[PDB]
């Protein structure tokens, strides 16, 4: 069966701010089939009030879907998004880098 | 607003 | 300028898990505003734009109605899929349908397309001219066979000339403020060192609408498409877009790079550089 690779992207809103609220957004795009597991993460630990795009898909069928919450980044503090998918061998975690 | 119907495969 | 309204369906079976996940959604250009999920309690179409909650109870009432006839179908034609390529039950399997129709500068119809996709792979597809079909396999052959026999293009072309471009043009109206709208990219670069020898230069286009966008890298004026790393367009959340593109360059040709943007909203293409 026909399996792509979700392409992964966390960033916020906004620029960072130290102290202002933002959105933390991990972005998930190109995959296929449809059912993945995205999961935003602050210091390691699952953040649970996350919410989720309605699913959709590009002109070459593969889905793509957002996810995002409310946040006040701060100097200490390390985000990151996770996701698992069929073509993922172990869930990938990719951090949520401000100094792009 | 969507079509009123679709046909089957 | 161009607009066009667009619905997504998609089908999943899970077979011993309940019945087959259906997840509609319907978007103006590059601005969503209706969606259905049938795993929701509400089982209703829903608003997904402020624009469309002036709309009426008949609307919602139809919208929801005929969504659900769609949801149907599909549900037929995932057990229909399996018998054509011989499968088994246990298999999750997908099924795509994506719809709508394109307006010109003077609103009116310029084409429309309703195309259909089996695990991932087009299956079936109208053709531009909207009276024959593009079969990719064996399979879909024997559905092109029984759609014409009933004559299907010509009541998908009815609803993709008229109804289709009849609410687009009232959506448009409706949400002009969202709609008729273009924000240019805010643009920079930004330069880091990777180690002694090589920088990584991004440039970024920022909260722009619609989504269109090219960024390109040059050195010395010719393109580096095959070195640059240029990431899917993705969305703030905020109904704008974003998108960079990076090279990784040896310390002190930083002058050698440009980036280049082009987008709707910009009166010319904008050059970036170093100096």
């Amino acid at each position: 069966m026909i399996q792509r690779t979700p392409k992964i992207q966390v960033y916020s809103r906004h620029p960072a701010e130290n102290g202002k609220s933002n959105f933390l957004n991990c972005y998930v795009s190109g995959f296929h089939p449809s059912d993945i597991e995205v999961d935003l993460l602050k210091n390691g630990e699952r953040i649970e009030k996350v919410e989720h795009s309605d699913l959709s898909f590009s002109k070459d069928w593969s889905f793509y879907l957002l996810y995002y919450t409310e946040f006040t980044p701060t100097e200490k503090d390390e985000y990151a998004c996770r996701v698992n998918h069929v073509t993922l061998s172990q869930p990938k975690i990719v951090k949520w880098d401000r100094d792009m | 607003a969507v079509g009123s119907y679709v046909y089957s495969v | 300028g161009s607009h066009s309204m667009r619905y997504f369906f998609t089908s999943v079976s899970r077979p011993g898990r309940g019945e087959p996940r259906f997840i509609a959604v319907g978007y103006v250009d590059d601005t969503q505003f209706v969606r259905f999920d049938s795993d929701a309690a509400s089982q209703r179409m829903e608003p997904r734009a402020p624009w469309i909650e002036q709309e009426g109870p008949e609307y919602w009432d139809g919208e929801t109605r005929k969504v659900k006839a769609h949801s149907q179908t599909h549900r037929v034609d995932l057990g229909t899929l399996r018998g054509y390529y011989n499968q088994s039950e246990a298999g999750s399997h997908t099924v795509q349908r994506m719809y709508g129709c394109d307006v010109g500068s003077d609103w009116r119809f310029l084409r429309g397309y309703h195309q259909y996709a089996y695990d991932g792979k087009d299956y079936i597809a109208l053709k531009e001219d909207l009276r024959s079909w593009t079969a990719a396999d064996m399979a879909a052959q024997t559905t092109k066979h029984k759609w014409e026999a009933a004559h299907v293009a010509e009541q998908l072309r009815a609803y993709l000339e008229g109804t289709c471009v009849e609410w687009l043009r009232r959506y448009l109206e409706n949400g002009k403020e969202t709609l008729q709208r273009t924000d240019a990219p805010k643009t920079h670069m930004t330069h880091h060192a990777v180690s002694d020898h090589e920088a990584t230069l991004r440039c970024w286009a920022l909260s722009f609408y619609p989504a269109e966008i090219t960024l390109t890298w040059q050195r010395d004026g010719e393109d580096q498409t095959q070195d640059t790393e240029l990431v899917e367009t993705r969305p703030a959340g905020d109904g704008t877009f974003q998108k960079w593109a990076a090279v990784v360059v040896p310390s002190g040709q930083e002058q050698r790079y440009t980036c280049h943007v082009q987008h709707e909203g910009l009166p010319k293409p904008l050059t970036l550089r170093w100096e």
